[PDB]
């Protein structure tokens, strides 16, 4: 049916592809180059032990800053804490311009957030028998009631799955379920032993050809074990589960129906209904039944919450089960977005502030950027001569390590239209005439934008 | 209301006598000129035309059609007759060489045919 | 048709040989602007490939500079192959959804999901139904070339009732689903009746053979599978809108069932370009979104336009160049378009006059020329049509100096308009509402 | 028939050369600005140009939005004609963007001719004639007609209560039919019965019309985004069942073009690219005209006429942004500019006579003096207002015609706004008992 | 039981001559004020004038809102009595001018008889009767319901409309239940399962009723008290049909909407209907607007319209400020921070600040009413804190010392409870002093500015 593509499944590469970890050693110091990164150790060994923090799962609500200026690598060590992390842990990334939601108050949306950041780990037992149904037969009873025409005392189902053959000795009233989900012989179903119904998958696709035209899609026969039992783990975020109760989902009279066919707005759930979840989901994590997963909500570009955000967060972090918050800002002093009379450092309440665990990130010497260039270089999958790692370093220092590492790619398609392989001074030489950086354009505009009346930018 | 108003073409959308835009309206936006109709998607069913997704979203083109002119009652009716076939595949589909099996037909159906609630 | 003479509508293309990526100095409709081209074609060559993720182009320049007309030559020049989304910056200010919703909406509409099928349908006018009530049934069906008797299932026969199907009906009955569509009624059954249904549509009966195969390739963007999901039948919102703030739980499980479709080869995937045409229009707080959604292994390329000298940012008080953010323009690489020359100006012209199929003069298209120098391209280029109009209205054959001459006296630029704003200071209303009505 | 301020105005009163009259069609004057308002009337009749935009400028009463309705009417009924004011924008229900793209549309039409196969008669027979398929049976006082029914329109019939007897309307091309009443033969069939009895057709049962059908491309748009009329019966609920305007994408206006240029090849439907009018222009703001520089660069898109009477003013959403006509400055590049000159006290006297003999009021010439003064030293609308409480003093003072003395009279009663903004400063002296709310 | 801020104010305490005595009713002085809200009520209870305003005008804590409250206890429960803040009128769902509609006309009360004529019994017998519809695609439909209802008087058969019987198959009846059939509505209600099933061999708890007394057909007579408003919202959304549109009403979520003149107009006539016809008399009451400097611009112009309505209720208004911005009209500012223009339709009642004696009263008059006893010595260390901070202070003291004095095991409060209050509970001063001298310094112990 569908034409398998057989060729090529590379991956893209995107501005932290070369981010692979913090980079750490056993005893958590920093190498000087590791995991992608190239200094920072300072802020590396303190994400490191934020790690640990996290791994740990001893505390709820602590927050963390990292502060310093505009591509210091921040983002870099947020990803960073993500790979270490691994995907068992939950990770949710925001701006803080994401809280400004149509539907709901900004502080459902942050508390949203906040709960996605936080995982539930369940394991269950599955236990069902499968296959295409072989056979119905029923059994006579042998003390038949009075006035009845027939009593059945059993129900003999035959279920094949690719595996196996199995007689299921069904209890009587799973006529009930056959009725209803029309089950015929050569039909695919599970039946459930917590009910002991049965539902119906499809017709077994070893019947597609019993007729010209049939309404029928065809399903393929169960290919595990003709009875299934195992233990499952379900993964959720508590989020999950406050949707899963103000949304239920599976309502089957016309309220419920109409409203699944229409535009699902997201509510400004109760502290009551998720203080109700919390305390359930503590009763099964005592059981042992369930085990909690304390994850990280990131905030990026955290001076864009207001002021009636961090005072939320305020109360959220003290609760008993949030995430591990972790900051991003680079605003220096700056006014708080929603008190326009409030400086602070970072753009970040006073009050909020001294909560923080603050990591600075320093700016990047010269040898580092250079440094930078060649990983870059290897994860775009680019070949430079020396000098021309050289040229764009010097970029890299003069006017800013993002412009310097966007030169490459533009660089490499210059090289090869002249059929060189590897990029040389030359290219680098007309990337960076072609694609000007911040201050180069910002002096055009200064120089030709000197009157506007006409040719002249719109000021 | 008089029945001038209320009956006698006062009404835009109901046709008669005295009201002759109506009835060319209704078929022509209805089922000449609208987009919906099976004559039209099956024009536009391919490539990276606008009914391209058409194909993987486990509706043929009647019950697109249908779901285009029924209103919202009308259409929560319709989906009471139909079954979480999907959800159940879940159940069955399941063991690594199963591949997650799903119908091609129903191949963008992704959120039905995976979420913990047919599993719990 | 619906396709009228548009201002871009010469713009067939980018203009550069492809083989080297040096702009030839007209072609493809485009004039001059070599450096800009140049670093467009460059542009072109990371989306082709694929495999950047997230850079950002800004298109920088003085009005009328071609900073829209070589986006279209991207467009053009790419190709149908690859998505290329258009949004102006107003339209992210959306009431239904917030401004990063609209924003990340915009992102995955840029990213193709390509998928190569293979449907069996049968289709063919009804020549008659049978059916064993004693269930079991036969269909008689028809092409102009085919016809043949099929077995029909008691379900087939059940949905075939359902769906009213008479004789005379053109059906298809797709193999995979097993689901009928009345697609209407032969024209040869157009006598049968003197009065019709509304919903009722006559067809041409199918022609070649009833079970065709076909090999069908499929291109659909993420911004599409995120609608379909968000809701029991979203593909409805694909059209009217109305998808609301998707959850994003919805988008990362559509974003890791798209991964395994490319690992297990069912697809591939097909990053293409969102242009944001005047990006200045943006806010604050937009930018800080576009920061963060750059850095992702699925962002398409953006490449934006702006004409903006140093001016306020949206959302702040303070200035900044092109109106950007600092913050901004640190993750973007800048194109600048140049005023043209005279000569640029005169090869323009007469590529517009040629798609509006006016004969011009060589001195209409001199003087043409000096006014586009003197009052600017567009409104050189809105004469054209003018003087067209009112050469007509003689019943001349080409449009004389005469007629430029006349279009310019009746239709001001606006220079000359804002000179005669202020030779009217007292007459307009001026920004405290004072005017006086009297002579 | 009423009259409104416009209605002396017919055309815009051109020779065939495309001069203007100095006088004509209503028009005094503005001889300028109707010959370049006649070259835009050529640009929207050759259908050929998308989104050329049109600017009028000039100060309040100049005649910008006579100029705009001369237009209309020298472009006459068919093609579109769709006046906004820039005040008309703001929507609370979609994006200001939605509600000028639905107004880019609503000015290109589309027409069509349909064949109307009327029949309309009492019915004698309602058969069936198959396994669903009827003969109806239809009598007029001029005959009888048998109809084969397509078994949809029967049921439509079937919906409509018909019974024999009843009177019915059919469209058999539509597919549309009405229940007219039941025919007054059978009017005593019961001495009460809750029925309307009508008689008979006295015509010709069936009816062949030709009529000539617009629609607009936002018409397609409306019908294709939403179940619409009797098809959406929950809409009656309203809440979130009413029929909001939504934010049509892009992707079904692209379905919509698709859709409507195969009717166009096909020959049954007719294109008409039409004007949009946005009045009050400077009312948009800043993000209204981002938008119209990408809406006025799609290949179909109809010819917009602004029309502005600010001076240098700041551009609403932008205060630090001033400009002329308070047209942002990269969107005054793409207009055509007509500017529109103050009148002359002999031309003002001439307005006065045309709207004088358009309300029905007769003058005398001293009293046409009197009131031209008022035009140039007030203002020009100022003295039309006038004219018409004039005309009832004079009657009522018996007089067939309007003099001096009913003017005199008419200007002590009804005061203009300078006279009366001398009346606020002379008792605006204190927030006293008498005072005005400063 | 639970006491609060007004719990002593039972009245104005006037002569039956309209005279303030000085100290009756709760009330210490405020006479002019009081003899003035004399008045007022006795405006009220004259129910013959529309849309006339009072402003309470006096400082914070001079007992405006008292005023108010003591006006609704000398009008009684019969009135309407509609109080609200300024701060209610911005309402999320619909426009400030709404919202003031109905306030207006929940002050306007409304007495009805009313019929319900009805029928009862055990259901004996239940028997549906269906049509054949040929082709409307939703298959057949119960052409009627037969049902047999049995009382201890009499017999009836039934044959019920099927918008009846939709009623019933709401209501879950089945045969030997109690059923109540209101025919003004067409609603159903089931009573129980009769008594002569009674048993206790079933899972579910049942009703078990009697069999209804006297005939199966009653006609009731009841008394009813409802406002316009409760008529307006009725006839807005509509509920009490067995018609469609009813029945999903009921299954929506609730919501206000901007109902329109026409309507109300129309309620209008209804009412005047019932009132020709002898069933209702017309009830006027009052609507209070505490807070009404916090109303805006847009709100009192829409009183002036209002007010002019020929049933609009007494309005009452109350504010504490001197000359002040009008909100939503930054430019203007007028006494009361009410705007001038309506200023003009009001009759203003002054209220002013107490002497030390009358202080010393009211801390006695609240003493009591806490149920606290003080010495004379605490009753006066407390009034020198009404005198030297606030009334409103020095009565919120009473309950912290009485429980100050009770863990010492006295029961009576004296100057050393007070002492001990007045330690613990800063007022505002000082605590604004605490802010303002520990603000001399920042760094970590600074309150944030
Ligand atoms: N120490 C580092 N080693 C390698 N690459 C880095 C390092 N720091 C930053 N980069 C890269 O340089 C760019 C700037 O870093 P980023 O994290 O985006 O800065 P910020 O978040 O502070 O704005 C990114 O592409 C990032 O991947
Ligand atoms: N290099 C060019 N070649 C051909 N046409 C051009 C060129 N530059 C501009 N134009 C045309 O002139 C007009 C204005 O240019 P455009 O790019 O749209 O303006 P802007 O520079 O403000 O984006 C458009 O009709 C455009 O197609
Ligand atoms: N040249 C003219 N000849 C006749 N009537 C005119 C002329 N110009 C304006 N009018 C009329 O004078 C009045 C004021 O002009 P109007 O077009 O409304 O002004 P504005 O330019 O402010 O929109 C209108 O009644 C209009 O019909
Ligand atoms: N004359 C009075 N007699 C007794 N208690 C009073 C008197 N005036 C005010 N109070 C009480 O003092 C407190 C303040 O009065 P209140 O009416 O709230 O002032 P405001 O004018 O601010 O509403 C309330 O507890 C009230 O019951």
């Amino acid at each position: 049916i569908s034409e398998v593509r057989g060729n090529t499944r590379d991956h893209r590469t995107a501005a932290h592809t070369h981010i692979k970890g913090l980079g750490l050693n056993s005893s958590g110091i920093a190498e000087k180059q590791a995991a992608g990164f190239v200094g920072q150790c300072a802020a590396r060994e303190a994400c490191g032990v934020v790690v640990d923090l996290i791994k740990a799962h001893k505390m709820a609500g602590r927050g963390v800053l990292l502060a310093g200026g505009p591509g210091t690598g921040k983002t870099a060590l947020a990803l960073a804490i993500s790979q270490e992390l691994g995907t068992k842990i939950p990770f949710c990334p925001i701006t803080g311009s994401e809280i400004y939601s149509t539907e709901v108050k900004k502080t459902e949306v942050l508390m949203e957030n906040f709960r996605r950041a936080i995982g539930l780990r369940v394991r269950e037992t599955k236990d069902v028998y499968e296959g295409e149904v072989t056979e119905m037969t029923p059994e006579e009873a042998e003390n038949p009631l009075g006035g009845y025409g027939k009593t059945i005392s059993t129900l003999l189902i035959g279920l094949k799955s690719a595996r196996g053959q199995k007689k299921l000795r069904l209890d009587p009233s799973i006529y009930e379920a056959i009725q209803k989900e029309r089950v015929q012989v050569g039909d695919v179903i599970y039946i459930e032993t917590n009910t002991g119904a049965c539902k119906r998958v499809g017709r077994s696709d070893a019947y597609a050809t019993e007729f010209d035209l049939e309404a029928e899609e065809y399903v393929p026969i169960p290919k595990g074990e003709v009875h299934k039992k195992k233990e499952i783990v379900q993964d959720v975020t508590l989020h999950d589960l406050d949707v899963a109760n103000a949304r239920p989902q599976g309502g089957q009279d016309i309220i419920s129906m109409m409203g699944q066919l229409m535009k699902p707005k997201m509510t400004e759930i109760t502290d009551k209904l998720r203080m109700e979840i919390n305390k359930v989901v503590q009763k099964y994590i005592n059981q042992g039944v369930a085990e909690l997963i304390p994850g990280v909500l990131f905030i990026d570009e955290a001076h864009m919450l207001d002021i009636e955000c961090f005072t939320y967060l305020n109360k959220a972090l003290e609760s008993p089960i949030a995430p591990i918050v972790v900051l991003a800002s680079n605003r220096g002093i700056a006014t708080i977005r929603g008190a326009d009379d409030l400086k602070a450092a970072h753009g970040i309440p006073p009050d909020f502030l001294q909560r923080l665990l603050i990591i600075p990130t320093h700016p990047y010497e010269p040898d580092e950027i250079r440094r930078i260039v060649r990983i870059r270089a290897q994860t775009e999958g680019v070949q430079l001569t020396d000098a021309a790692v050289d040229r764009v370093a010097e970029h890299g220092v003069r006017i800013s390590l993002r412009y310097c590492l966007q030169l490459l790619a533009p660089a490499s398609i210059l090289a090869r239209v002249n059929g060189r392989t590897q990029v040389d001074v030359q290219d680098i030489a007309e990337a960076e005439e072609l694609f000007l950086d911040a201050r180069r354009s910002a002096n055009i505009l200064t120089s030709t934008g000197e009157s506007g009346g006409l040719h002249g930018f719109i000021s | 209301l008089p029945r001038l108003i209320w009956c006698d073409g006062g009404r835009l959308d109901k046709p008669g006598p005295g009201n002759l835009v109506a009835g060319f309206r209704s078929k022509y936006l209805n089922h000449m000129m609208n987009i919906w109709t099976p004559e039209n998607i099956r024009s536009s069913l391919e490539g990276i035309e606008n009914f391209t997704w058409l194909r993987f979203v486990d509706t043929s083109l009647q019950e697109a059609y249908r779901a285009s002119h029924t209103d919202v009652f009308a259409r929560a009716v319709d989906l009471a007759s139909k079954q979480n076939r999907l959800g159940h595949m879940q159940i069955v589909y399941d063991e690594p060489e199963d591949k997650k099996w799903t119908p091609v037909h129903a191949l963008f159906q992704i959120c039905e045919r995976e979420n913990p609630k047919a599993v719990a | 048709g619906l396709n009228l003479i548009a201002a871009h509508s010469h713009i067939r293309g980018l203009g550069v040989d492809a083989d080297t990526l040096e702009p030839r100095p007209s072609s493809q409709g485009l004039v001059g602007q070599e450096k800009a081209r140049k670093a467009a074609a460059v542009v072109l060559e990371m989306i082709k490939q694929g495999k950047i993720a997230g850079r950002a182009v800004l298109i920088a320049g003085p009005p009328s500079t071609g900073k829209t007309a070589i986006a279209m030559g991207m467009a053009q020049s790419l190709g149908q192959d690859v998505p290329f989304t258009t949004l102006a910056a107003s339209e992210i200010f959306s009431l239904e959804m917030s401004k990063t919703e609209a924003l990340t909406q915009a992102f995955r509409k840029s990213i193709g999901v390509r998928i190569k099928e293979e449907s069996e349908i049968m289709e063919g006018e009804v020549v008659e139904i049978q059916i064993d009530r004693s269930k079991q049934g036969k269909l008689t069906i028809k092409t102009t070339d085919m016809e043949a008797i099929y077995d029909m299932g008691s379900k087939m026969i059940d949905a075939m009732t359902k769906e009213r199907v008479m004789a005379g009906d053109i059906i298809s009955i797709d193999k995979s689903s097993g689901k009928i569509t009345k697609l209407g009624r032969s024209y040869a059954r157009s006598r049968d009746y003197d009065a019709m249904g509304v919903d009722t549509k006559f067809l041409q009966c199918p022609e070649g053979e009833l079970q065709k195969r076909k090999e069908v390739v499929h291109t659909v963007s993420l911004h599409e599978i995120d609608v379909i999901n968000s809701r029991t039948q979203g593909f409805l919102a694909l059209f009217s809108g109305d998808t609301g703030e998707i959850r994003s739980e919805i988008r990362d499980q559509i974003n890791t069932k798209v991964a395994e479709w490319k690992e297990e080869g069912k697809a591939e995937i097909v990053p293409g370009v969102l242009f944001i045409d005047e990006v200045h229009m943006l806010d604050i707080e937009c930018f800080s979104y576009i920061n963060r959604a750059l850095e992702s292994d699925l962002a398409p390329i953006v490449i934006m336009a702006s004409n903006r000298g140093v001016s306020r940012i949206r959302g702040t008080d303070y200035k900044s160049p092109h109106g950007l953010p600092l913050d901004f323009l640190d993750r973007v690489v800048i194109i600048n378009t140049h005023p043209y020359t005279p000569d640029e100006l005169r090869q323009i012209l007469s590529i517009r006059a040629q798609e509006e199929e006016v004969d011009l003069t060589p001195d209409a298209l001199a003087l043409l020329t000096k006014i586009g120098q003197e009052a600017g391209l567009r409104y050189a280029s809105n004469l054209i049509t003018t003087s067209q109009l009112i050469a007509a209205k003689r019943r001349a054959k080409q449009v004389g100096v005469e007629d430029v001459q006349r279009s310019f006296k009746l239709f001001y630029d606006p220079a000359r308009s804002v000179r005669f704003v202020q030779e009217s200071e007292k007459r307009l209303i001026g920004n405290d509402g004072v005017v006086d009505f009297s002579y």
